[PDB]
Formats: C-alpha cells, sequence, structure tokens
C-alpha cells in the first residue's frame, strides 16, 4: 500500500 | 530507558487520544507499525517525519522525511520543507497530514 | 432544556483536565465570563472571544472571531482566523481560542 494522499 | 517527552495524537474520527512516548534518539513517526511513533492513518506516510532527541534538557528537532501529506507548525502555521530542523517548544501543536497532535516535554 | 445539536471539547493540558460543552441550535458564545456558553476562564481568552452558530438543526455551526485580543486559529488548514469571518465548522476539527487546543463534534440527532 502506497501513502494515500489528501485532497478534497 | 524512561520516556523524556510525548507525543499526544488527539481524539478525532479515529477514536479517543493516543499517547506515544518519546526517547532519547531518534523516534520516527510513520505508518509502519516498526515506527518509533505509529500513526496507522493511510494519509501518514510510512517514513513520515523523525524527532531527534539529543538529551532530556536539549529541544527535541523534528524533520520532515519528504512525506506526501507534509508536516507543518499549527501556531505560528508553517509548512515544516523536507529535510529542515525545526526545534520542538513544550506544548507545541503538529499537523502530520491532517491528524493534529502536541508535543510535551516530561521531567526529567 | 433543548437537545445540543454539537459538543465543543477543551483538551487537557497545563490549565487541567479536558472540559466538554453542549453547543445549541443559535448562538453560542465562546469566553472567559462564566456566564458565556461555553466558559473558557482563563485570562488569556477574552470576556466575548468567540461565538459558534448554528443557523438550523442540519446546517454546518460557524465559527467567528469577535475581535479577541489572543485570535482564534483553525488548525487544518492552519490559519488565523480573522474577526468576522465565518468559518464553517467540519467534525472533529480542532480550533485554537488563544493557546488552548478545542474539538468541535456533531451530535447524531433528530430536530
Amino acid at each position: 500500500v502506497s501513502t494515500q494522499e489528501l485532497y478534497s | 530507558m524512561e520516556p523524556i517527552g510525548q507525543l499526544r495524537l488527539f481524539s478525532g474520527t479515529h477514536g479517543p487520544e493516543r499517547d506515544f512516548p518519546l526517547y532519547l534518539g531518534k523516534n520516527v513517526v510513520g505508518r509502519s507499525p516498526d515506527c518509533s511513533v505509529a500513526l496507522p492513518f493511510p494519509s501518514i506516510s510510512k517514513q513520515h517525519a523523525v524527532i531527534e532527541i539529543s538529551a532530556w534538557n536539549k529541544a527535541p528537532i523534528l524533520q520532515d522525511c519528504g512525506s506526501l501529506n507534509g508536516t507543518q507548525i499549527v501556531k505560528p502555521p508553517r509548512v515544516l520543507p523536507p529535510g529542515v530542523s525545526h526545534r520542538l517548544r513544550d506544548q507545541e501543536l503538529i499537523l502530520f497530514a491532517d491528524f493534529p497532535c502536541q508535543y510535551h516535554r516530561l521531567d526529567v
């Protein structure tokens, strides 16, 4: 698993 | 080794507060359960930041390790560029991604 | 007695243990005066420091600073809340009043 980007 | 600081992860969607002890040396913050301060949330990088403490009586140094979602100082509001050292102050509020924490120096 | 629509948590700190306050429909004033909705009895908190207004049952609360001396800050994203600007509160979000971190939580209640 890679890091989940934060968006909106 | 007795802890010489604490990292408080405030309560939130993930449940009640979690408190992590900080020791002399390298205290890695990340998602990996290997990390000294394991914040097992998808938006935290696997190796997110490191809090380095040289002595009980020396300010810890926080550095972002090139995390995806960043490390911020809440007040005064600042983004910590990757690799830049920041001296932590007692009661300082830090964001790792969208997770607010507070650092507390212990005694002694 | 009506049912609170949300709550404000003042985290434990050097000032003492955690305190939690109900937030109701309408106006809820945060300040150091003991008759504020949210009474934070600390000298660095203004007498009328901020207000959280809940316009209607299922509307996000609006936080406004009342021109406090030591300010109100939004934690994520981190930025000072200028007096008068309405900030929509999000569940679990942290706010600083002066240097005191606080958290807003929406309660799961009917009208």
